[PDB]
């Protein structure tokens, strides 16, 4: 046995293209649309719950995932690749930061660590690149609210608002017209729901849409009282009912 | 670990990777070595395609391995640094274990052995570098000049050149260098080294580097003006 | 605490003649004040006209002799059945003993 | 080994080191030079357990000489002393630590100042005008505390050193067979052949 | 064709071509004969030279006092496998004070050769071996192929033109098996057997190599003027 | 076995070139242009962001100019992800040197170390090289202000003025024309921006499409200051030089 | 065209080796079905013993992973047993390390992550199997979670796997469209098994004897398989109404 | 591509056969064994007149009683010589004696097939190992990259090998003196060499029981060349 | 195409062609069978006499694992020996830890997983053998057959090799005509017959019969070879049936 693939599977072609990264990006293009919008007092990330079967319980499959109490993530592309990246992202937030500094990492540095993992899959031996693009929204004390995109190459860019996947080109155009620097969180959620309706074919409701926010601290979700400085997580996943309420005022 | 055999024999009995490494040397800038009666001179070409260069900080072509030995090269620049570093480490290791500095022949044999090792080790390619190693052994006044190449063979030379258009300058040295009476002085040795490069270089401005090594760790690099005086005198005698 | 060494007693004697040599040893094996055997051979024919005896701790003595006999066997395989000279055997035995400098064979050897 | 002294004067560093090597009740040598030139303007004297001393000194020497060749540049005495300290601080938590104390005397050609560093086997570094290792300082520090000025000449430094040595020769029970003295200044390193 | 690049690849008909090519190296090798009775076992080998100035390549190797073999094919591979046998025979003696059974020696060679036919990177052994020996169950003769197959036989031959000697032994089966307590006559039958594989060249003094083992006979090799008796 | 699928990233062509290094350089030629100019009293680093969007958060963005330590910075041309792997290694190396010798690392030593790492990927390991070319801008007390470049081959050279990435041929000609030895930082700033403005593939050169930085002794007395320009500060220097 | 031999991307952003592993899933030509009751989870699978020389008791694609978790496999038996052994080892290790029984959905995720690795790492091939994990979880209640060669997994109200999965899937879809609930409203597991068999008969259009079926049942604190005689009793009750 | 340890359909290792082609391109080396000693001679073949020919080291000492000449990719021989010297020297440590020439040759040949995917390829050099021991007397061996070694009374390797071997076929007899062998090597070298044979482009050496292994001076060889010319002109 | 050049590669069918090519090597080998009886199992194998020079009864093909399991195989003989060596390691470690001798179903999976592992990587070749094995444990008699893919099932009767179709047909008759069961001594006789009947597919060269058995009553649940009079009795019965 032994892993005898100690050589790179991603290499430069004569034209300077890294084929496997381009092909990974093509897989992301086929994936279901997801988006992120940054407000003055929060960030929103959203996507469609494309259910493979009506017998399948789509609540058990979570496309939007908590990485830290103040950082969340959503994706477009290959679901299984996303799931393992979330597992690694959660762990690296502890091993390379929290166990050293006694606090959770800022958004940009966690993104940097995830980006590193994805870059290594682009150069290391006997592996293919991850077939996903991530949108990571988060908050931290000194940088405030932020939204980052991470691609299969490992490259990451900060965004005011963006979209990835199936209908990203149209969705990014839609966001350019609506976005401004004075948006409140509720306005951003409203714009997110409008933008997402254009890329969805079938049912459009709280059960087929997955949406989370990074906003105010939630002391009700902390699980304990007695420490004033601990005020609770800023990440919150909106319920099916909470989404439907905002679809009536749509 | 990556174990792939890159350097292998072909049906006609050739190791193409080693031969292709020689082509990389052929592409490299010209380097020349001439030994006189009481000195050795190392000449090197600098291609003038690169101007706006900072000549203070740009890696010099001739490298000191120890206080009494120098190494110049032709071929891949990055590859040469690895050989030079290894050579420098070995030179100190020799002083540390045997309480004597390396002989020029020993240092050459080490560098050549490293090059050979990279022609039959798994997962590695040969060095795209040929070197000229020159100096004087400790407590000795006999000049030493050796050459190495990617295959790992090495030998001693009265005078030798490597790199691009080395065929031409070797032709010049073969008819101009006399073994029975070599360059008796430093001037004569430097003059012959500059003359040989002027067959190939193009302009005699900042394209020629000269490094003189004398006995007892007396090594010095000539400046632009000092070399320019040789270039002037050569061409003025040529106009006749 | 476990003591890996022991003393099996015994005494050996080697005398060299002009064209011959003898290696003698008693056949008694003991621990403390008890007798283990009244006849336990201690001197061995190792091949190539060499006789050997490792006296002291019998377990180490048996191991050394066993290893030297093996060294003679492999000397024949590796060097075209060449006869192992007594001086070459002595040098080989030095290397067997010093291979355990830091956990010695507790024996005094004579060939 | 036994006694190593160091004193930084106006324009140089003076290092005095004993000549004796002893194995039990016998003096094996009475002309031992307990020092290595690390670079043309940096000298290191040393004392500790047999073997460790020379092995460490020559190991440091080789590393500094390697740096000099690679960069075609002499490291500052401060940079050298820091490198040495790190090697000793690394050594103290190793399987078998180097049992060596050192003095590093150097002339910084950039700042045009002499510098003396005292480093013990634990990796304890201190910059000083004068210093000693072992039982040496116990006898000499009172004289140095009294007589030392920072504007002293090299000749005045040597005279103060002779006084320190005279006190050692009187009150120390061990015969260390005199000292080899070396001066480190702008022009390099030289040995005082008569002391 | 497309399935002979390495040992790890079956062909569409279930063949291992690298093993078959290793088998081919044996057929190119010089002839060697093996045969036994109930009391003794004999090896006879035709040694090959490079030219008239050269020596004749040795074919027979001793493994223990009671066991040894003859080779046909790549000689260095025989040196590796014979060294392995020497160690195994020796492990049996040192640990168990027991002479290694010839049948068990065959099983060990089979298993060693097999590992080289199923793994990537390595190659099969390019040599055939004829192992003779005398153990607690009497005389034995084995034939080793680098495919891994080991076979116990009354007699056999391997190498170039080995079919002639093998036919002879197949006729003589009833005669030479009965040659008990007579080493010289058993060797004669072996020398006569290997002679059926000769063309142009004949058995000379430095050409022939013989080895024997038996009841009260340690494994010994005969070369030079020692085999002139049998020419 | 696995041999079948091995591209063999570390081999010579018949002509004596390294395939993957050459193809990596081809990749870098499509990257945004980065320019470095060295003056007597400082160094300028200018670089062009690639076809940006209006929704990109520029003030928190960094794709070209990175800080290695207080004295040394780099401009990137190529795969950003690859560059960050190397940048973090260089940052660690600078700190190792500072811990060992208690002095800031000389620029060339840091450059050599990174270049040696790049070289290793071309000679062994069977891995693809880093598709990155750096411009190093730095200062130390030995050589003063220094500009270097390194490329995927692991070869590095020193420069008075240099460009990497797209349109380097055109950019190097323009720099070679207008550069002089007695030049100052304020003049070098103007040269860098003018060169980008003429070589750019975009219709017009604006603040949102640029990253800019200077290393000046223009700090209070004998010391060096790094200035990574903010979006508003890039907008001001574009008006000052008369481009917008 | 070596992008079809190992798990790297094709120009279309596809992994052909993963897609071909999905096709190996149907090589056995067996259909499985899983449904949830109130207190239980039932899984049924077709049993085909073509050779008379086979010992029919040893022919099985249902596995008892732990006391609480059961697993049915759709695909070749070597890969099926490979997955079964690993899941058993993982379930046991989990209990040792974390002090409580491994949940069905957590095991499914773990096995799905292992499958994901085979789609990314070149030297490892995907297993040509679809794994359906069933239990009565102590927190989530009756549970069905299914894993595939792509590394995808999800929970189910009910599910079906095999060549004729679509016919079974639609049959189940139509039932839950009527009842408007996420399970079979039935007290005893015996009647939930009867429901499962009845709806497979209707969907496939074939009658079953006792030796044609294989049944696994998950209750609180134990998972077990039914014997041929237990299935016969089940078939008799179906025929009598 | 294909495995490094692959067998051809004929039952030969591709890489070993290809390394033999590299040895055919190498400079000529000849060995002749007699009862008075073994002579070793080589063609130096300098690529240029500026190359100091005395630095060309194709004849090498392994021990006092064993010498060695090489032909082919001579850089590959350095690690083989190093191993041989270590083996000879180590055996003296373990057994307080000289090592047999055959045993030394066997040790060198054990390295040969240690290649795969150990070193990445076979050696591209052949060796003529000459020496003397008490058991088998004066000996000459030819060590190939196949791991095979043949003993020879006389042997030529390199570019002019088959032509030289045919000449050695006729000239060698069991009663050859050392002086006769010296001239015979010079005669055959002069026949197969491209350039004209002299003391600077050819080198002689020998191994005797008394004096051990000795490389001949250029002055000593020059006299033997002059002695050769006169005896050929004598008839 | 090219899907059949490397092991562990799925074809567009979802097949591993390298494993299917390994089966061809099995089909090329000699015939071997297994018969499950009332309180045990019987194994038999066809040994082709390539030459008169082969020593009779010496080249033993059937192998024992532990003391209660018998193994026989058809195809590449060395591959079978490798598999049995592993089986012996597996049986030893089981007994070391758990004290009791390894049960047959447990043992069957140990081989199954090992063989299956050689279909997961291109760095290894699949096994070129189908292995028939079994014995007696605490739960009674068990017979198994294991293919190159790692696939195995329990059997009433099993057969593999060049004469497998002929053998299978004969085994099917015994299952039909003996629903209540077959005795151990009967199974030995029937085993001899079936190998003789299966020899029509290898009728060029003559052969040697080799039989073994494990039985609770006849061998105390231990694996033993059928020797001497009992072997000759089975040969006579077999020779009588073909004529
Ligand atoms: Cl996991
Ligand atoms: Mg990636
Ligand atoms: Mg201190
Ligand atoms: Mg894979």
């Amino acid at each position: 046995m032994t892993d005898r693939y100690s050589f790179s599977l991603t290499t430069f072609s004569p034209s300077g293209k890294l084929g496997q990264i381009d092909y990974a990006l093509t897989a992301v293009k086929q994936g279901v649309t997801s988006l992120g919008i940054k407000a003055t007092n929060g960030v929103v990330i959203a996507t469609e719950k494309k259910s493979s079967s009506p017998l399948a319980m789509s609540e058990t499959l979570s496309k939007v995932s908590l990485l830290t109490p103040d950082i969340g993530a959503v994706y477009s592309g290959m679901g299984p690749d996303y799931r393992v990246l979330v597992d690694k992202s959660r762990k690296v937030a502890h091993t390379s930061y929290k166990r050293i500094y006694g606090e959770y990492p800022p958004t940009k540095l966690l993104v940097s660590e995830v980006a590193k993992i994805m870059q290594e899959a682009t150069q290391s031996g006997g592996v293919r690149p991850f077939g996903v693009s991530l949108l990571i929204a988060g908050h931290d004390e000194f940088n405030g609210f932020s939204l980052y995109q991470v691609d299969p190459s490992g490259s990451y860019f900060p965004w005011k608002a963006t979209a990835i996947g199936k209908g990203s080109v149209a969705a990014k155009t839609f966001l350019e017209k609506r976005w401004n620097d004075e948006l409140e969180l509720e306005d951003a959620i409203h714009i997110a729901l409008l933008t997402l309706k254009e890329s969805v074919e079938g049912e459009f409701n709280g059960d087929t849409i997955e949406l989370a926010i990074i906003g105010d601290e939630n002391p009700d979700l902390l699980g304990y009282t007695g420490i004033p400085t601990d005020k609770g997580p800023r990440f919150r996943k909106l319920t099916s009912q909470e989404i439907n309420d905002r679809l009536e005022a749509l | 670990g990556y174990d792939r055999a890159l350097s292998i024999f072909s049906p006609d009995g050739h190791i193409f990777q080693v031969e292709y490494a020689l082509e990389a040397v052929k592409r490299g800038t010209c380097a020349v070595g001439v030994k006189g009666k009481n000195c050795v001179v190392l000449g090197c070409e600098r291609r003038s395609t690169l101007k706006l260069q900072d000549t203070r900080i740009t890696p010099s072509k001739v490298s000191k391995i120890d206080s009494h030995v120098v190494l110049s090269f032709s071929g891949l620049n990055a590859d040469s640094r690895i050989l030079i570093e290894k050579a420098r480490v070995e030179a100190q290791s020799h002083r540390l274990t045997l309480e004597d500095p390396v002989t020029v022949e020993y240092l050459t044999r080490y560098v050549a052995g490293v090059q050979q090792r990279y022609t039959q080790s798994g997962g590695v390619r040969p060095f795209g570098v040929s070197t000229l190693i020159a100096g004087f052994d400790p407590r000795d006044d006999e000049p030493k000049l050796y050459q190495t190449e990617p295959s790992g063979i090495y030998s001693s030379w009265s005078a030798q050149t490597i790199g691009r258009n080395s065929k031409t300058v070797r032709e010049f040295l073969e008819k101009n260098y006399d073994r029975k009476e070599p360059p008796a002085t430093v001037e004569e040795c430097v003059k012959l080294t500059v003359r040989s490069l002027l067959e190939v270089v193009q302009t005699g401005a900042k394209n020629i580097e000269i490094t003189v090594v004398k006995p007892d760790s007396d090594i010095v690099a000539l400046s632009s003006e000092e070399i320019n005086q040789y270039v002037t005198q050569i061409e003025q005698e040529k106009q006749e | 605490q476990f003591n890996p060494y022991g003393d099996n007693g015994g005494t050996i004697l080697g005398i060299a003649g002009e064209d011959f040599a003898v290696l003698a040893g008693d056949t008694r094996n003991i621990t403390d004040y008890s007798i283990n055997s009244r006849y336990e051979p201690k001197v061995f024919d190792c091949g190539d006209n060499i006789v050997m005896s490792a006296n002291g701790f019998a377990a180490d003595g048996d191991a050394l002799v066993k290893r030297f006999k093996n060294s003679v066997k492999w000397y024949h395989f590796d060097h075209n059945d060449k006869k192992l000279s007594i001086n070459s055997a002595a040098r080989n035995i030095q290397h067997l003993l010093y291979s355990r400098r830091f956990f010695p064979y507790y024996v005094y050897n004579i060939i | 080994m036994d006694i190593i002294l160091g004193i930084r004067v106006q324009d140089s560093v003076i290092l005095a080191s004993s000549k004796a090597v002893t194995r039990g009740i016998s003096v094996l040598k009475d002309s031992d030079d307990k020092t290595r030139q690390l670079s043309p303007h940096t000298l290191m004297s040393f004392a500790g357990e047999a073997g460790d001393t020379v092995q460490f000194a020559e190991y440091i020497q080789a590393n500094i000489q390697l740096y000099s060749i690679r960069e075609d540049y002499e490291l500052s005495p401060q940079a050298v002393s820091s490198f040495v300290r790190q090697e000793l601080a690394k050594s103290i938590r190793s399987r078998r630590p180097y049992q060596v104390n050192v003095l590093i005397g150097g002339y910084d050609k950039k700042k045009n100042k002499p510098e003396l560093y005292q480093i013990d086997y634990l990796g304890t570094k201190v910059e000083l005008p004068y210093g000693a290792h072992g039982y040496s300082g116990f006898y000499t520090f009172s004289l140095l505390d009294h007589h030392y000025r920072p504007d002293m000449t090299t000749e005045e430094g040597l005279d103060l050193l002779k006084l320190c040595v005279q006190e050692l020769e009187k009150r120390m029970p061990m015969d260390f067979k005199g000292v080899i003295v070396k001066i480190v200044d702008k022009d390099g390193i030289r040995q005082v052949d008569d002391f | 064709n497309n399935y002979d690049g390495d040992t790890v690849t079956f062909s569409p008909t279930g063949r291992l071509f690298q093993v078959e090519y290793a088998l081919e190296a044996i057929k190119q090798g010089s002839v060697t004969v093996g045969l036994r009775s109930n009391t003794h076992a004999v090896l006879v080998a035709l040694k090959r030279n490079a030219d008239e100035l050269s020596s004749y390549q040795k074919k027979i190797i001793k493994c223990d006092e009671h066991m040894g073999l003859s080779l046909a094919g790549l000689a260095p591979d025989a040196r590796v496998l014979s060294n392995y046998l020497r160690q195994q025979c020796n492990y049996s003696s040192l640990v168990f004070n027991r002479k290694l059974a010839v049948e068990r020696a065959g099983h060990l060679l089979c298993d060693k050769a097999q590992k080289n036919t199923q793994s990537y990177g390595g190659r099969p052994y390019g040599v055939g071996l004829l192992i003779i020996g005398y153990d607690k169950s009497g005389a034995h003769l084995l034939e080793f192929q680098p495919s891994g197959n080991v076979t116990e036989l009354y007699g056999t031959a391997i190498g170039a033109r080995s079919q002639g000697a093998k036919t002879y032994l197949e006729r003589t089966l009833d005669t030479f098996i009965k040659i008990d307590g007579n080493p010289d006559e058993l060797i004669k039958a072996g020398v006569e057997a290997i002679s059926q594989s000769l063309r142009d060249e004949s058995l000379t003094v430095d050409n022939l190599s013989i080895a024997i083992v038996g009841k009260d006979t340690p494994f010994t090799i005969y070369d030079g003027e020692a085999v002139a008796k049998y020419i | 076995g696995s041999r079948r699928y091995d591209s063999r990233t570390t081999i010579f062509s018949p002509e004596g070139r390294l395939y993957q290094v050459e193809y990596a350089l081809e990749s870098i030629s499509h990257a945004g242009t980065a320019i470095g100019i060295m003056a007597s009293d400082g160094i300028v680093l200018a670089a062009e962001r690639k076809v940006t969007s209006t929704l990109l958060e520029q003030d928190t963005s960094t794709e070209k100019l990175y800080k290695l330590n207080d004295k040394i910075a780099v401009a990137v041309a190529g795969l950003t992800a690859d560059a960050e792997i190397l940048i973090n290694t260089a940052r660690i190396h600078a700190q190792n040197y500072l811990k060992t010798y208690n002095e800031d690392i000389p620029v060339e030593i840091l450059v050599r170390r990174l270049s040696d790492i790049k070289q290793g990927y071309t000679q062994h390991g069977g891995l693809r090289p880093f598709g990155v070319s750096f411009i190093y801008a730095g200062y130390d007390d030995r050589y003063g202000y220094q500009l270097y470049t390194s490329n995927p081959s692991g070869n590095y050279t020193g420069w008075k003025a240099i460009s990497v990435g797209a349109n380097t041929s055109a950019a190097q000609t323009l720099l070679q024309m207008d550069y002089k030895d007695d030049m100052k930082v304020d003049d070098a700033i103007e040269l860098a921006l003018k060169t980008l403005s003429k070589t750019t593939d975009s219709s017009a050169l604006t603040y949102d499409r640029l990253e800019f930085a200077t290393i000046r002794k223009g700090a209070n007395d004998g010391e060096v200051y790094q200035k990574i320009f903010k979006p508003q500060e890039i907008k001001d220097i574009l008006v000052k030089t008369g481009i917008t | 065209g070596y992008d079809r031999h190992i798990t790297i991307f094709s120009p279309e952003g596809r992994l052909y080796q993963v897609e071909y592993a999905f096709k190996a899933t149907n090589q056995t030509n067996i259909n499985s079905l899983a449904v949830r009751g109130k207190d239980c989870t039932v899984v049924i699978s077709q049993k085909k013993v073509p050779d008379k020389l086979l010992d029919p008791t040893t022919v099985s694609y249902i596995f008892c992973i732990s006391r609480t978790i059961g697993m049915v496999v759709n695909g070749p038996i070597p890969d099926a047993r490979n997955a079964a052994l690993r899941a058993k080892a993982e379930a046991a290790e989990f209990r040792y390390k974390y002090g409580y029984d491994m949940p069905c959905d957590v095991l499914a995720k773990r096995m799905a992550n292992l499958s994901q690795i085979y789609t990314q790492r070149a030297y490892m091939r995907p297993l040509g199997v679809i794994l359906t994990f069933v239990s009565v979880d102590e927190e989530l209640g009756p549970s069905i979670y299914k894993t595939d060669p792509a590394g995808y997994y999800v929970g189910y109200k009910a599910t079906a796997t095999g060549p004729k999965q679509q016919e079974i899937t639609t049959n189940l879809e139509n039932h839950f469209k009527k009842s408007k609930i996420d399970h079979i409203n039935e007290e005893s597991w015996e009647k939930v098994v009867e429901f499962a068999i009845t709806h497979m008969i209707d969907a496939l259009g074939t009658e079953f004897s006792k030796n044609d079926l294989e049944v696994g049942v998950a209750t609180k604190d134990k998972f077990f398989t039914l014997s041929a005689e237990n299935i016969e009793e089940r078939l008799v009750a179906i025929a009598e109404q | 591509d294909r495995g490094v340890s692959t067998f051809s359909p004929e039952g030969r290792l591709f890489q070993v056969e290809y390394s033999l082609e590299a040895i055919k391109l190498g400079s000529t080396a000849i060995g002749i064994a007699t009862k008075e000693g073994v002579v070793l001679g080589v063609e130096k073949r300098a690529t240029s007149p500026l190359l100091e020919s005395d630095s060309i080291e194709k004849i090498v000492e392994i021990d006092r009683h064993i010498g060695c000449a090489m032909s082919g990719l001579t850089a590959d021989a350095r690690s083989m010589i190093e191993h041989a010297r270590t083996a000879a020297v180590t055996h003296n440590l373990y057994y307080d004696e000289d090592i047999n020439v055959e045993s030394l040759t066997q040790s060198v040949c054990d390295l040969a097939l240690r290649f795969g995917e150990l070193m990445s390829r076979p050696f591209g050099v052949a060796l003529l190992i000459a020496g003397h021991d008490a058991d088998d007397g004066y000996q000459l061996f030819h060590a190939e990259p196949s791991g095979t070694f043949y003993r020879y009374n006389a042997k030529a390797i390199g570019s002019g090998s088959e032509g030289a071997q045919a000449e050695l076929l006729n000239e060698w007899h069991s009663s050859l003196t050392l002086k006769e062998a010296e001239l015979l090597v010079l005669k055959i070298l002069k026949q197969v060499m491209e350039e004209k044979l002299d003391e600077n482009n050819a080198q002689l050496s020998c191994i005797t029981k008394q004096d051990g292994f000795k490389i001949y001076d250029n002055e000593k060889t020059a006299e033997l060349i002059k002695e050769l010319k006169e005896k050929e002109a004598a008839e | 195409t090219g899907y059949d050049l490397s092991n562990s590669v799925f074809s567009p069918d979802g097949r591993n062609f390298q494993v299917e090519y390994a089966v061809k090597a099995v089909e090329n080998g000699t015939t071997s069978i297994g018969i499950k009886c009332n309180d045990g199992v019987v194994f038999a194998v066809e040994k082709l006499i390539t030459s008169k020079l082969l020593v009779p009864q010496k080249n033993v093909k059937i192998q024992v694992v532990d003391r209660h399991i018998g193994c026989v195989y058809s195809g590449l003989i060395p591959d079978g020996r490798h598999l049995v060596n592993r089986g012996r390691e597996e049986a030893a470690s089981f007994k070391k830890l758990y004290k009791t001798p390894i049960p047959i179903p447990a043992f069957a999976d140990r081989l199954g997983q090992y063989v299956q592992a050689h279909t997961l990587y291109n760095s290894v070749r699949p096994f070129g053998v189908s292995t028939i094995f079994g014995g007696v444990d605490k739960n009674g008699a068990h017979l198994y057959m294991l293919e190159p893919s790692g696939s195995y099932w329990g059997y009433k009767g099993a057969a593999t090799g060049k004469g497998r179709q002929s053998a299978k047909a004969e085994l099917e008759k015994l299952v039909d005509h003996h629903p209540e069961g077959l005795s151990a001594r009967e199974a030995v006789k029937q085993a001899a017959k079936i190998i003789y009947l299966a020899h029509e597919d290898n009728k060029e060269k003559d052969f040697e019969l080799e039989i073994s058995w494990c039985s609770l009553s006849e061998t105390n649940g231990l694996h033993k070879f059928v020797k001497g009079d009992l072997l000759q009795e089975a040969i006579d019965f077999a020779q009588k049936e073909i004529n």
